[PDB]
């Protein structure tokens, strides 16, 4: 029994959160009300790693669902598996944060903070042997780059040695709600750097680029991008929520896939990603040519341009895992140069048998790789286009902050760069 | 009679002890339950077997045994099992969250909380007996609980029963079935702080056995219930002479007599022949001569190495089957004068030689075929060493670069651990290539 | 090549064949290394615990 | 596309064979200490066989036979003869050996006296050759045995072949290099062209002090002789040049009067260590090329002088030897997507 947390706030992060409990729903069987209904052992085996169990075999997601305005919420509440939720699990403000990092940091979210905490001190104390949390989230926003960071802050006070880690979507100007993303981004990064012990890197703009020219959408949505993300949620989490040859939790994964503290943000990808020649079989070299493809990578940066600390990769599905190892160690043995050379044996395989919905196999790959730089030079290089002429400030010091705590924030992520910079060379 | 105690310590202790106990009771006519109808004497007795099996009044044998977890769902599969009868609840530990690859996790933070619950059990299991020998402790190098928390085991060990011996069956770690990369961390730190506290230990490379599922046995890609079924077989030719009557190996003090000249030199490797697949048409028998002329193939040994380029200190052959002293002669003489065997001028260039009547037992519906002879070789080869070599290096690629580090730093290792158990390490490579230097 | 000390049981045999003939920690220290490895695992938790304060 | 590494950067030989693996556009130069190689051109010495065909799925190839020492040490040959039966010690292609360590460190040094005392008490010509892995060459144990004392490492005293084969005109001595490439398989071919390395000044039996006549080494000849490159040019024959002149000298071939011999002996070498050193059953594979010195006497006997694991190639040769090193030793085990240069010494495994 080791029992997963889930946090989501703001409105990108319950909106991703939302889908990530539909997808899963879906694969264990769990319908709209909490039911079971599936035809598999192997849906029940690992079910208490995301979803309690109450009276008359319901299970309800192990979730709490945070913001600081209502709107989001009340649309997940009425959304498809909103009847799904603890209604307790709902924890949300009326003043909005504005996209605006203080108010969700330092003043809006820190009168909520509390009744977040006290919701999840209840959902720890009844877990056997908790392994950590994850939480979903935007840092381009206010609530969940802001109020988010502040619950990772509080959450590690409280809970020192339990894995937190977070899917955080990456602000782009190609899918940009307001100019000061940038601002808000800087400032949850260095947050990330201190507090979390693996984050999943989703750009929106690899999000964008795949929709508008892999998928061949003509007018993305965010809809359209969290079928992305959802999918991709599905298969970094497939192994922990199904059995197999592979017996790791969070902590055991963290230690394989980290090398350095600091060094934890992760580049996913997913694969297939097909256009609607969607009923074609995919073989296995085409699911892991695809996999390993920059074109099928999340975090819009280049794997080429830097080098691989460590990668892991999931296969779902029925299939040859004779084949499986072949085409793996034909990847590697053909591109060599960009994984580093001083980690023995950094790319480890992993399968898994319940395929997602809908496909016969698919792959899920997460690196760690030190092109992840690339996307943070592009937020510094937007952060200080801006701060070095005071653009946009006042949103921020009319809540308390300083401007020094900009600079100190500008020289933190520059630092990180400068970490992936040695490691790469 | 002397007993011995059997410790199964982390998933690969743990699976492969509840592999080897399935065998012992196959080859001792012990049914799930315990019953065992050719034991005449009810409720006690001074047999062989009884060095692996107390008996209760019922007539129950029991497996003087304890398996060893952090985390409970390896040892539930014990619990609810085929054999789940023959043990009672006071011989299975387990935690509740795992050492997570991190030797400092397994040996510090957990090991600390957790050992005297251990000790604790081994001592009512020890109090059953009335001249206990020592302790076979299983265990993965790889693990955080295999490695961190059997070091911590062993120190204890030597301490509470100072005159016992220890001998270890230790999985030295493979990548094609292992998803860590800091296994080379955790072997040379649990073979740093082991060293000292083990008397003979006997390695089975992962890559070794798994080539010979694939090889021997057409598995293409074979599984932990695969891997470890071979093993059990290994591990029970090794372990006959203790269970069966006899005169070689006869109590665990004779295996440092005979294959463990130098302390630390203490790592014999193991050939074992022949192994065929159970869903051939139907193999033909091979020989005495054939299945020893095996021995020296690099292709069937516990550890990839080759022999030819060191020198052997002691070489034991353990035959099970339909074999007779004449024939065991006449095929080492044939080898002779065809293998490059070079012992060390400082011990005697011979064999010593053991024969069991009953052939292997092969567990049904396994992959393993039914055999009319099979041999096991130990030999203690400075060959091995080239295992340690290709270890070392490993740890030294990651070390440079301080990667991973403070995850065991983060339990509460001092970083000066890793540069001490390196440096032993060192010593060990040193000591191996002093003794086989032409 | 001779052989020697030949044992015969029932159940099997043994002998030896010459081809050739030649040419701790106590317990108070083990707990002392177990409490300073907790011990620095404390200081370090209590620096972060502090951190976190500020 | 395979993988291969460079840990040599002074062989001349695998720097044209990795020159060539490139230029095929399917083979992909690796950093020397990157494991994922599919082959391996090692260093010479310490070479970590260890650490070989331990990557999962890589077949695993490297051009040096582990053990191949034993053959082409000075000291190390002289013990295999003595003491391997299919050599035996009274192998007739191998001069009178022994092997002397210096008396500041078994040793043979009075089992050559008392073959020494016997041909200088029998008449016999008794000049020796004292050499090392530094030559002296003299009539007089005590030089010789001093010699090596003065020295501080294993040394080799053999019978010096005081008639060689002399070539007309010049009355000049020379010796025999013969390239010999071992596969995977241990399959034993060898190079069609050899080189001699001829001395280009007149042999003088009654001066062993000036070692520019005696000592044929390419090195020596263009270093301390005076008439180097007068004969042929670099003081290389060739083996057309030679058949040439073994005909219209010797009424003979080069075939018939030498190169029986020469096969036979690399044969006998190679098949002698072959279960030490096979790779047939191993994790990994080997290859070597071995480059065979042989000496010719009057009578046109061959004698064995020594083998050489890391040799040197004839300048006009490379390119053919090389590239038929890609063909049969490395394209065999890793194919791509004649009249072979090579005769094959065929032998039971
Ligand atoms: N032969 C064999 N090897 C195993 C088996 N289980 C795990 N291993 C190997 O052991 C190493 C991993 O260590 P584990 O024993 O699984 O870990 P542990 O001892 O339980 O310690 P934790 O980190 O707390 O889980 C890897 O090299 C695996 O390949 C098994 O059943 N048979
Ligand atoms: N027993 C012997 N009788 C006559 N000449 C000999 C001899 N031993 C050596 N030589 C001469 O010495 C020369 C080289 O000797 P040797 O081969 O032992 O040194 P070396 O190994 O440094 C040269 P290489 O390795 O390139 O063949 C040969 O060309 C040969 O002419
Ligand atoms: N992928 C994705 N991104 C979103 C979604 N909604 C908002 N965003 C991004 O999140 C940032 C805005 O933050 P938001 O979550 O709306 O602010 P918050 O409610 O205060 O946390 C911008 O970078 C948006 O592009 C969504 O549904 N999907
Ligand atoms: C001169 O060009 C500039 C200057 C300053 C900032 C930016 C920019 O890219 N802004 C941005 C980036 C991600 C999300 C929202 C954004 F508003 C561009
Ligand atoms: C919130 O973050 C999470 C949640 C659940 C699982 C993981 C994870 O890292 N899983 C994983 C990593 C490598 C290989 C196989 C795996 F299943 C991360
Ligand atoms: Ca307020
Ligand atoms: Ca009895
Ligand atoms: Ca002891
Ligand atoms: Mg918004
Ligand atoms: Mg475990
Ligand atoms: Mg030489």
């Amino acid at each position: 029994m080791r029992e997963i947390v889930h946090i989501q706030a703001g409105q990108c992060g319950n909106q991703i959160g939302a889908k990530f409990w539909e997808v899963i729903s879906d694969e264990h069987g769990i319908d709209p009300t909490g039911s079971y209904h599936g035809d598999s052992d192997l849906q029940l085996e690992r079910i208490n790693v995301y979803y309690n169990e109450a009276t008359g075999n319901k299970y309800v997601p192990r979730a709490i669902l945070v913001d600081l305005e209502p709107g989001t919420m009340d649309s997940v509440r009425s959304g498809p598996f909103g009847q799904i939720f603890r209604p307790d699990n709902f924890v949300f403000g009326q003043s909005g944060a504005g996209n605006n990092w203080a108010k969700g940091h330092y003043t809006e979210g820190a009168e909520l903070v509390d009744s977040v905490l006290d919701v999840v001190r209840k959902e720890s104390e009844s877990c056997d042997c908790l392994q950590g949390f994850q939480l979903t989230h935007s840092l381009g926003g206010g609530t969940g780059s802001g109020m988010g960071t502040l619950l990772i802050s509080k959450i590690r006070e409280e809970y020192p040695d339990r894995i937190m880690n977070t899917f955080s979507v990456m602000p782009s100007p190609k899918v940009s709600d307001t100019v000061v993303e940038p601002y808000n981004a800087t400032l949850s990064v260095h947050q990330l750097v201190e507090n979390t012990d693996e984050t999943y890197c989703i750009d929106n703009e690899a999000l964008y680029d795949i929709c508008f020219r892999t998928l061949k959408l003509t007018t993305p949505t965010y809809g359209d991008l969290n079928h992305l993300v959802s999918a991709t949620m599905s298969g970094v989490t497939t192994c922990l929520r199904f059995p197999g040859q592979l017996n790791a939790d969070l902590r055991k994964l963290a230690v394989n896939m980290v090398p350095f503290p600091r060094l934890h943000f992760f580049m996913p990808g997913f694969a297939p990603l097909t256009s609607r020649q969607q009923y074609r079989a995919l073989t296995v070299p085409e699911l892991t040519q695809q996999m390993f493809d920059s074109k099928n990578m999340m975090a819009a940066c280049d794997p080429r341009h830097g080098r691989y600390l460590t990668v892991a990769a999931i296969f779902r599905g029925r299939m040859s895992m004779k084949e499986v190892d072949e085409q793996m160690l034909n990847v590697q043995n053909k591109n060599s140069s960009y994984f580093v050379e001083w980690i023995p044996n950094n790319v480890k395989t992993a399968v898994c048998d319940i395929p997602p919905r809908g496909l016969k196999m698919s792959a899920t790959f997460i690196g760690n790789s030190t092109a992840i730089q690339e996307l943070f030079k592009r937020i510094s290089e937007q952060f200080t286009a801006m701060f070095r002429r005071k653009a946009f400030l006042h949103w921020y010091t009319g809540e308390g902050m300083d401007e020094m705590e900009f600079t100190e924030a500008e020289s933190n992520m520059n630092d990180l760069v400068s970490e992936y910079q040695q490691y790469q060379d | 009679m002397r007993e011995c105690i059997s410790i199964h310590v982390g998933q690969a202790g743990v699976q492969i002890g509840n592999a080897c106990w399935e065998l012992y009771c196959l080859e001792h006519g012990i049914q799930p339950d315990g019953q065992m109808p050719s034991d005449k004497t009810i409720g006690g007795g001074d047999d062989s077997f009884n060095t692996f099996f107390s008996e209760t009044g019922a007539g129950k044998h029991v497996p003087r045994a304890v398996f060893v977890d952090l985390e409970p769902t390896v040892i539930d599969e014990v619990r609810t099992g085929t054999y789940r009868q023959l043990f009672h609840p006071e011989q299975l530990i387990t935690g509740k969250e795992d050492a997570a690859n991190n030797y400092a996790r397994g040996h510090y933070t957990i090991g600390k909380e957790i050992i005297d619950l251990v000790l604790d059990r081994i001592r009512k299991l020890a109090d059953q007996c009335t001249g206990l020998q020592g302790f076979l402790v299983f265990h993965s190098f790889g693990g955080g609980t295999g490695s961190g928390f059997t070091s911590l085991l062993m120190e204890r060990l030597s301490v509470d029963y100072g005159k016992k011996s220890k001998l270890e069956f230790s999985i030295y770690p493979a990548p094609q079935v292992s998803t860590a990369v800091v296994e080379p961390y955790n072997s040379i730190l649990t073979t740093h702080t082991t060293l000292e506290h083990s008397d003979c230990a006997f390695m089975v490379d992962n890559e070794a056995i798994y080539d010979i599922c694939r090889r021997n046995l057409d598995i293409e890609r074979p599984t932990y219930t695969n891997l470890n079924r071979l093993i059990s077989q290994i591990v029970s030719s090794i372990t006959a002479s203790l269970r069966f009557d006899g005169a070689l190996n006869v109590d665990l003090t004779e295996f440092q007599t005979n294959l463990v000249p130098y302390p630390r030199i203490h790592f014999p490797l193991a050939t074992y022949a022949p192994v065929i697949s159970a869903e051939k048409a139907y193999h033909e028998q091979l020989s005495v001569a054939e299945i020893t002329n095996a021995c020296f193939e690099p292709a069937n040994q516990m550890v990839k190495c080759d022999p030819r380029h060191g020198k052997y200190m002691a070489c034991c052959l353990l035959y099970r089957g339909d074999v007779v002293p004449k024939d065991v002669n006449a095929a080492i003489a044939t080898i002779k004068t065809k293998r490059s065997i070079q012992f060390v001028d400082w011990c005697p260039t011979g064999f010593k030689v053991g024969i069991n009547y009953q052939p292997p037992t092969v567990v049904p519906g396994g992959d393993l075929a039914k055999v009319q002879r099979a041999v096991c070789m130990l030999s203690n080869t400075t060959a091995i060493a080239e295992a340690w070599a290709r270890l070392d290096h490993k740890f030294d690629l990651m070390y440079a670069k301080r990667a991973f580090v403070h995850w065991y730093v983060g339990e509460g290792m001092e970083e000066g651990e890793f540069s001490e158990a390196r440096e032993d390490m060192a010593a060990l490579e040193k000591d191996y290539e002093e003794v086989g230097v032409d | 090549m001779e052989v020697i000390e030949l044992n015969k049981c029932t159940s099997g045999q043994s002998f030896e064949v010459i081809l050739k003939p030649p040419s701790d920690p106590s317990l108070e220290e083990i707990q002392k290394k177990l409490e300073a490895a907790e011990e620095r695992r404390k200081y370090q938790e209590a620096e972060l615990l502090k951190h976190l304060a500020e | 596309m395979y993988t291969f590494v460079v840990r040599d950067e002074n062989s001349s030989v695998y720097a044209e064979v990795s020159r060539l693996l490139l230029a095929t556009g399917q083979w992909k130069r690796l950093r020397k200490d990157n494991p994922r190689f599919n082959l391996m051109l090692g260093e010479r010495n310490r070479l970590p066989f260890g650490r070989l065909g331990h990557e999962p799925g890589l077949v695993q190839l490297v051009n040096y036979y582990r053990g191949a020492d034993k053959l082409c040490r000075k000291a190390s040959l002289v013990k295999l003869i003595k003491t391997s039966p299919e050599l035996s010690e009274s192998c007739t292609w191998f001069p009178e050996s022994y092997v002397i360590y210096p008396t500041n460190l078994t040793d043979e040094r009075e089992v050559f006296l008392a073959a020494y005392n016997r041909r200088r008490e029998g008449r016999e010509g008794n000049v020796w050759i004292a050499k090392s892995s530094g030559i002296l060459i003299s009539s007089e144990a005590s030089e010789l045995l001093d010699f090596i004392d003065e020295q501080g490492q294993v040394h080799v005293i053999q019978k010096y072949l005081e008639k060689p084969l002399l070539l007309e005109p010049g009355h000049r001595k020379f010796d025999i290099r013969s390239w010999v490439l071992v596969d995977h398989l241990y399959n034993i071919y060898l190079y069609r062209e050899g080189v001699l390395r001829t001395s280009s000044e007149p042999y003088n039996s009654a001066n062993f002090q000036d070692k520019t006549c005696h000592l044929t080494n390419h090195c020596i000849q263009k270093e301390y002789s005076k008439n180097y490159g007068r004969y042929e040019e670099g003081n290389e024959m060739f083996f057309e040049e030679f058949n040439q002149y073994l005909m219209d000298a010797l009424n003979t071939t080069l075939e018939n009067s030498i190169l029986l011999q020469i096969k036979h002996i690399i044969r006998s070498c190679l098949m002698c260590i072959e279960p030490a050193i096979s790779t047939k059953h191993l994790h990994y594979q080997s290859f070597q090329l071995f480059g065979f010195d042989f000496m010719v006497d009057e009578e046109l006997k061959v004698w064995l002088i020594e083998v050489n694991g890391a040799p040197a190639c004839a300048q006009k040769l490379y390119a053919e030897l090389c590239q038929g090193i890609v063909d049969v030793a490395i394209s065999s085990v890793f194919p791509l997507a004649p009249t072979s240069i090579f005769i094959k010494l065929h032998h039971h495994h």
